[PDB]
């Protein structure tokens, strides 16, 4: 069992982040490149060898994308969703996660 | 001011007799607003509308369906005639009509000391035995016979007001209805909702209506220098506009030259020359769209000598599809050659009234129709329309269904006599209902014998004589004259389906009505 | 069965966990049942006497 | 009225239309919105229990 | 002097006393329902909807109430419907005569506490007497215990037929849905057959279609309307022009691109449509949505396309056709792929018309032969009592084929209980024989209440019955007395296992549980107060 608090979802920086498409093929190179960083991540998560996920809620940012969802489902890794900032120190001590 | 102690605060109820006996008054009272609209001499009834129209009509749910009750029982018998349009054609007047006898009966047993319980297990028996008669009485029909198909339509819409031109409206419905009788994959079906278009034009008289060999739309040409008659035109029909739009997305072009300004300009010209060249790789002579026509794609397909038609709705251009054959093609990229509509014919852009109309009719083999009315006001052409809309109907009932059982009441009494015969032997508390479904039965007749004027004593006490015997069985009422006639020369027969519905609605009706013991009302719901 | 019994069954189980608290705060009991009452109303008279 | 295992139980609705029933001293006297200033001192004498 | 909260406080018999009327007032509902001798119920709305039903929990939790007394025996019908499935009309007559009974109990200065404790001992008592007297499981009746558990549930309803035609359909749905799991857990998930209504024919030309049936229609009237040996592709994705990300924007400065750019929008889109279909898919079924542009391809290909049906429809579709739900592009780092082996199968997908309207139907599917229902009534009326009858009976027979154990109706297992608990009360009585002898009084409201409804004899009728349960027990002849009940249409005993009236155990046993906390948390609400409301602040 895996506690995870890094969002499964496209890059995002504290700076505002905008990307131009200004060619033909670009256009297909900023879908496939953000399609291979979901990817993986989810790669160093079944090569870590977990089976289940805790996902921390997240208000800025996609706690979990639809992509990573698929993969994830791909891997056999089971994913509870929409843990509170409440429940870290219980949840924690129970399981024995960081 | 303390309150008091209640529960379901500001809530009426009602219960036991005042119920049982409250809700059958209210269907009574339903029925008798259309019992004069049964038989061959009905009158007309000139609602006034809350819209603030005029609805002048004798067709029983027609007017059933504009009245609005506060009952909540009247409320069920009123959607009983509203099932029953969308069920079956006239299946409508004598199903409110019984429905309502049947009841009748049962307000008599209700205070005999008879459980609710008998009344509707009593009902429910005799169904099967009514439905079971009407399916042995039954006479076989030969659809490919033209002059079978013509009797039975002309009598369908003798009843209704459409009757005086009975030599216009018979041709009418039975070749729209044979128009669309389309069979594309492994399925037969008789489509008179989506291709079996009704269109009206006030003046003239109903003498110039007719059935239009493909369709009409209410358009104009989209540029006068284009041609406004051609023999046979091949036709193409397309889903996108011939506009430059932006696309989805959040362009933005950067202009910093003296060039790039009047650059952008040119390829928004040429987008549209482009895709205009598209769309005459078929070489068409009538192109057919549903968006805006930009004034270049104008200009090229006038050069072009093709007519255009600017904004066509989804639903006439599905209409066409089938009478012309022409496929739909969103894209001009890929148009191909089996999507031309071969075999339309003319092309005409009359002016009926100071308003253009165009035409494509006298097609080689449609699949869809329209039927073009004409009248001296609207008030006749919405008659006509409403009544030609039945009289398609009852063609698919026949065509889907080839049996008929004899009208005129020949069918009911000799049903409420098959009842009598087994009422015999009933031989328990159910025997009393029972029978009273057999005499329920005769509203019917009696009703179609008080619409002509006629006496209630003796054609009925004669009717009743005369289904004694083995030799006829199919006596019934003559509306016209106020005699009994033998329907083997009277030759009114009505579709097997219409009957079998009728006595299955009316029964379950009663059922549902009778069960009510108490009424709680003032509630609110989320 | 009933949100109103749930919610009262929440309380109770509150107040036994706190009686066992007690008990590791001050590791000594007496007698319930008025015993307390009875005997301070007596020695309390004494003592005023 | 609620003393012993032989006592009863109270029900009280707020001017929300939350019912609660209970028992527990402390949760009667929060619901009960006693107003006068020194009757609600034995409000704050149950919070210390 | 006085209290000095704003509100009212009403302590003693005040509130005793009201607590048992708002009961009763609930009581004076259901008990008119009771039985296949009651009949219908009508409720009307404020602004004119009207509702006809004979479900007890419908009809309460449809009507408004205000004491918090009579919510519980509101919330106490929705146990059942959660616990049971059919049982929601005694366990609220049941509840307020224990109620009524305690009432007369206390006002005789017997502490409440001495009541409940008695309504406890009785009921766990009874409930082993129940376990001890049981009928048969399942095994020796067959079919039979699931046609007659079937009619018994629905003689109470509308569809209360005296034929097998509704019974059939009800059992032999429930039965073709059957999933086993680890552990022994024979599954039949009723809530997998799609019940669907129609203002049409008569209620006995209602369709038992093997496969699915779904709620919607195929649209583009150039699709074929019926494909036989199709392969489905079920799929949770859009088939539309492809949109650009809030975060990504196209800024050119080379005019000669904008072409090329722009039209990729609708060449991205065409590339994936086209390789759905040059898998063999012959029906694509979507949760999302296609747009004009991208059913052009649908119509040229010859396929089907069915588009905006609810997800719920979808995966159940799908297992019973053996597809799996695609919602992206993957495997192993692939741009494209669409999973071409993971296709449904079906003999037959075609739209039929269903009295002027339109219906899908995907047939017997080849991997789980699910069901659906088509239900047929005069009007909207009947149908909406049809389909909640229905899921009573699918329920009802659900639980005949977890829990292996019938017990008789028609009153028999509470006349058996009415001489038992009497003796019983003689064993332990020193000071709760009052409260053990009217909880065993209690339980006679229900043949009492079926007499009545039915317009039999009541006292010497059910007294009769009494007499057969008490010589079973008092003579120990094995004379086999325990499982006669009351014939409401003849007024006379019949002995219920040769005529066919069982019922779930669970039925009677959980309904007794329930009936009887519901009660004992009642009758401890002696003092109540009750604060002024907050309208305007």
């Amino acid at each position: 069992i895996g506690l995870i608090q890094f969002c499964l979802s496209a890059p995002k920086t504290d700076m505002d982040n905008q990307i131009v498409v200004s060619d033909y093929a670009q256009m297909d190179r900023v879908l496939r490149e953000e399609r291979a960083y979901i990817l993986n991540l989810v790669k160093q998560i079944k090569k870590t060898g977990c089976n289940v996920l805790l996902i921390q809620k997240s208000i800025l940012r996609d706690a979990l994308s639809d992509l990573a969802l698929h993969f994830l489902n791909k891997m056999k890794i089971m994913v509870i969703k929409d843990i509170e900032r409440e429940d870290i120190e219980f949840i924690c001590k129970t399981i024995g996660t960081k | 001011h303390r309150p008091v102690l209640v529960l379901s605060q500001n809530t009426k109820r009602e219960s036991g007799r005042k119920v049982q006996s409250g809700n059958i008054n209210a269907a009574k009272t339903i029925a008798d607003i259309i019992r004069t609209c049964l038989g061959p001499k009905s009158m007309m009834k000139m609602l006034l509308d809350p819209m603030g129209g005029i609805v002048m009509t004798n067709d029983g749910n027609a007017i059933l369906r504009e009245i609005q009750v506060q009952h909540p029982a009247a409320k069920s018998m009123i959607e009983i005639s509203r099932t029953q349009d969308e069920e079956v054609g006239d299946g409508t007047t004598s199903v409110i009509i019984l429905a309502g006898e049947m009841l009748s009966v049962a307000e008599h047993f209700l205070e005999q000391q008879m459980h609710p319980t008998v009344v509707i297990s009593a009902y429910r028996k005799a169904l099967d035995d009514m439905i079971s008669t009407l399916k042995k009485i039954s006479i076989p029909v030969d659809i490919s016979d033209s002059d079978m198909m013509l009797n039975i339509i002309n009598s369908s819409i003798t009843t209704k007001a459409i009757s005086r031109w009975s030599s216009l409206a018979c041709n009418i419905a039975l070749d729209a209805v044979k128009m669309v009788q389309f069979e594309e994959n492994g399925r037969k079906e008789i489509d008179i909702k989506k291709y079996a278009r009704v269109e009206k034009i006030p003046g003239g008289i109903i003498e110039d209506s007719c059935v239009l060999r493909g369709v009409m739309i209410n358009k104009d040409v989209t540029h006068p220098r284009m041609r406004r008659y051609i023999k046979n035109p091949r036709i193409v029909l397309l889903d996108s506009s011939l506009e430059y739009k932006k696309g989805e997305s959040q362009t933005d072009i950067e202009i910093t030259r003296e060039e790039d300004f009047t650059r952008i300009l040119q390829m928004e010209e040429e987008y549209i020359q482009q895709l205009c060249e598209d769309i005459i790789q078929l070489k068409p002579d009538v192109v057919i769209t549903e968006k805006g026509i930009s004034d270049l794609a104008q200009h090229y397909l006038m050069r072009a000598n093709i007519t255009a038609i600017r904004r066509v709705r989804k639903t006439d251009n599905n209409r066409i599809a089938r009478a012309c054959g022409a496929r739909i093609v969103s894209r001009p990229e890929e148009l191909r050659e089996d999507d031309v509509g071969t075999g339309a014919g003319l092309l005409e852009i009359k002016k009926i009234g100071d308003e253009y109309f165009t035409f494509i009719t006298d097609c080689k083999d449609p699949k869809a129709c329209t039927i073009l009315l004409r009248g001296a006001s609207k008030e006749i052409l919405s008659e006509v329309e409403r009544n030609l809309q039945d009289a398609m109907q009852v063609c698919r009932n026949v065509l889907l269904d080839p049996q008929l059982v004899p009208g005129g009441g020949a069918s009911e009494m000799a049903v409420a006599h098959a009842l009598t015969e087994k009422s015999k032997a009933m031989t328990g508390v159910e025997q009393w209902p029972y029978r009273a479904v057999a005499q329920a039965l005769e509203v019917i007749p009696r009703t179609l014998i008080q619409n002509c004027g006629a006496s209630t004593i003796r054609l009925l006490t004669s009717l009743r004589a005369k289904h004694t015997q083995e030799n006829c069985e199919t006596w019934g009422v003559n509306g016209e004259t106020g005699t009994l006639v033998d329907m083997k020369e009277l030759g009114i027969w009505e579709p097997l389906a219409v009957k079998l519905q009728t006595y299955k609605t009316a029964v379950e009706t009663a059922v549902l009505l009778l069960r009510i013991d108490d009424i709680v009302s003032g509630h609110k719901k989320k | 069965s009933n949100k109103l019994v749930i919610e009262e069954a929440e309380r109770s189980i509150h107040d036994a966990l706190c009686v066992i608290r007690c008990l590791v705060k001050k590791r000594a009991l007496i007698a319930g049942g008025g015993a307390p009452e009875i005997e301070l109303a007596l020695r309390l008279t004494e003592y005023s006497r | 009225t609620s003393l012993g295992p032989k006592g009863m139980d109270k029900m009280i609705q707020d001017g929300k239309g939350d019912v609660t029933i209970t028992n527990d001293g402390a949760t009667i006297l929060k619901q009960m919105q006693v107003l006068h200033p020194a009757a609600r001192m034995l409000v704050e004498l149950s919070k210390a229990q | 002097g006085p209290l000095s909260v704003f509100g009212d406080r009403s302590t003693g018999e005040t509130i005793r006393s009201q607590n048992v009327m708002a009961a009763a007032s609930i009581a004076n509902i259901v008990k008119s329902s009771l039985g296949p001798v009651g009949l219908d119920k009508m409720l009307v709305d404020d602004i004119g909807d009207v509702t006809i039903t004979n479900d007890g929990a419908t009809i309460l939790k449809l009507l408004e109430v205000e004491h918090p007394a009579a919510k519980v025996l509101c919330e106490l019908a929705d146990l059942q419907d959660k616990e049971v499935g059919d049982g929601t009309t005694s366990v609220v007559i049941i509840a307020a005569e224990l109620l009524k009974n305690a009432d007369e109990l206390v006002k005789q200065k017997i502490h409440p506490t001495s009541v409940i404790s008695g309504y406890r001992l009785a009921c766990k008592e009874a409930v082993r007497y129940i376990n001890e007297n049981l009928i048969v499981n399942t095994d020796e009746l067959g079919r039979d215990c699931l046609i007659n558990a079937a009619k018994t549930s629905m003689s109470s309803k509308i569809i209360g037929i005296n034929g097998d035609f509704f019974a059939n359909m009800v059992v032999d749905a429930v039965l073709a849905i059957k999933y086993t799991d680890i552990r022994g857990q024979p599954r039949y998930p009723v809530n997998s057959v799609n019940i669907l209504k129609a203002h049409g024919r008569s209620q006995m030309e209602s369709m038992l279609i093997s496969g699915y049936a779904l709620n919607c229609v195929v649209g583009s009237q150039g699709m074929p309307k019926r494909i036989v040996n199709a392969k489905i592709a079920c799929l949770d994705f859009s088939l539309q022009k492809t949109k650009m990300k809030l975060g990504v924007q196209v800024v050119i400065t080379d005019p000669e691109k904008l072409d090329q750019i722009r039209q990729r929008e609708s060449d991205i889109t065409k590339e994936r449509i086209q390789k759905i279909l040059a898998t063999g898919a012959n029906v694509i079924l979507t949760t999302g949505g296609i747009d004009d542009m991208c059913l052009k391809y649908f119509v040229e290909a010859g396929a089907m396309a069915v588009r905006r049906v609810l997800k719920r429809d979808l995966k159940r579709i799908a297992k019973a056709s053996g597809a799996t739900i695609l919602s992206t592009l993957a495997n192993l780092e692939g741009e494209e792929t669409f999973e071409a082996a993971m296709l449904g199968q079906a003999e037959e997908v075609v739209q039929e018309r269903i009295c002027d309207d339109e219906l899908i139907l995907i047939k017997n599917t080849k991997a789980r032969t699910s069901a659906s229902i088509i239900l047929r009534g005069a009007n909207d009326f009947m149908c909406d009592e049809m389909e909640r009858s229905l899921h009573d009976a699918l329920c009802v027979v659900k639980r005949v084929l977890e829990s292996k154990s019938v017990v008789p109706g028609g009153g028999a297992v509470e006349a058996a209980l009415s001489i038992y608990l009497e003796n019983y009360a003689t064993s332990m009585g020193s000071r709760e024989q009052l409260a053990i002898a009217e909880f065993a009084r209690s339980l006679l409201v229900i043949p009492n209440t079926l007499a009545v409804n039915a317009a039999q004899d009541s006292t010497d009728l059910v007294a009769k019955l009494r007499a057969f349960h008490n010589e079973a027990q008092v003579n120990p002849e094995r004379k086999n007395l325990k499982w006669i009940g009351l014939d409401l249409s003849n007024g006379k005993p019949r002995d219920n296992k040769q005529a066919g009236v069982f019922e779930p155990t669970i039925v009677k046993v959980k309904s007794l549980k329930f009936a009887t906390e519901a009660a004992i948390t009642i009758l401890r609400i002696d003092d109540l107060i009750k604060l002024h409301p907050e309208s305007k602040d």
